């Protein structure tokens, strides 16, 4: 059956769109990743690095 | 703005890419915004298939 | 055979428009490498210029990239930990070293290959 | 069966581990005031309680 859609409509019946992601469990390699950090790089002194 | 019908939802499959989430979690323009079995921050620091 | 008789490979499973394949498949512009359901029925036919006959449908799609005396073109594939690697060299007696052309993440199992021809 | 009322009561607040054997009885609405809250002040404005 067809939604009946107005501006005049309830905000209740006002249209609204919704998105659902999913994301599987880990069983497989890993394709989806995030940006991680960023640093300028210094020399001469003993420091910590990755 | 072009989005199917709630029987006819369509599906997009998003892999092999990297995703940024601080967008998401940072618009205005999201009315409604919860995240079920994991936090919104977090997933920018993990990976899925 | 210094010529592009040989051009690609066909390449994965049991082909009966079931479980995964492979293609790379390579056409001097582009080395297109999908692994979606092409029902492959009878013919891995090279693709010369009128058209391309190495598949009928294609189902599902889920992987795409894209990248660029004799020759003794030699190449060496494998498929590990969910990896799949191909090395290569151009230039049979002597010693040479091959080298890391790919890594492609797909991880599906493999047991039989053709050659284009 | 007619007991529980608004008086046993749990806290979803984060960002703050506490130490063990701690008292956390801040009993305040939790907001940041500033831009990692809907970007504004006063929104997500939620009392962990
Ligand atoms: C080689 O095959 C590809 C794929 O069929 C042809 O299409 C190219 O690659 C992708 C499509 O998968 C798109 O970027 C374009 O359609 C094409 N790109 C470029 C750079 O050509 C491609 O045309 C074929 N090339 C030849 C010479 O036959
Ligand atoms: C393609 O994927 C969809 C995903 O649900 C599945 O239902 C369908 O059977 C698949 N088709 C083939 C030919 O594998
Ligand atoms: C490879 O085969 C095994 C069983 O033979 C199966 O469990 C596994 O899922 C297959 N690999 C993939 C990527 O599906």
């Amino acid at each position: 059956q067809s939604y009946g859609f107005q501006p005049t409509y309830g905000v209740g019946y006002q249209p609204y769109r919704v998105v659902v992601l999913s994301f599987e469990l880990l069983h497989a390699p890993a394709t989806v990743c995030g940006p991680k950090k960023s640093t300028n790089l210094v020399k001469n002194k003993c420091v910590n690095f990755n | 703005t072009r989005f199917a019908s709630v029987y006819a939802w369509n599906r997009k499959r998003i892999s092999n890419c990297v995703a940024d989430y601080s967008v998401l979690y940072n618009s205005a323009s999201f009315s409604t915004f919860k995240c079920y079995g994991v936090s919104p921050t977090k997933l920018n620091d993990l990976c899925f298939t | 055979e210094k010529s592009n008789i040989i051009r690609g490979w066909i390449f994965g499973t049991t082909l009966d428009s079931k479980t995964q394949s492979l293609l790379i498949v390579n056409n001097a512009t582009n080395v297109v490498i999908k692994v979606c359901e092409f029902q492959f029925c009878n013919d891995p036919f090279l693709g010369v210029e009128s058209e391309f006959r190495v598949y009928s449908s294609a189902n599902n799609c889920t992987f795409e990239y894209v990248s660029q005396f004799k020759n003794l073109r030699e190449f060496v594939f494998k498929n590990i930990d969910g990896y799949f690697k191909i090395y290569s060299k151009h230039t049979p007696q002597g010693f040479s070293a091959l080298e890391p052309l790919v890594d492609l993440p797909i991880g599906i199992n493999i047991t039989r290959f053709q050659t284009l021809l | 069966k007619v007991g529980g009322n608004y008086n046993y009561l749990y806290r979803l607040f984060r960002k703050s581990n506490l130490k063990p054997f701690e008292r956390d009885i801040s009993t305040e609405i939790y907001q940041a005031g500033s831009t990692p809250c809907n970007g504004v002040e006063g929104f997500n404005c939620y009392f962990p309680l």
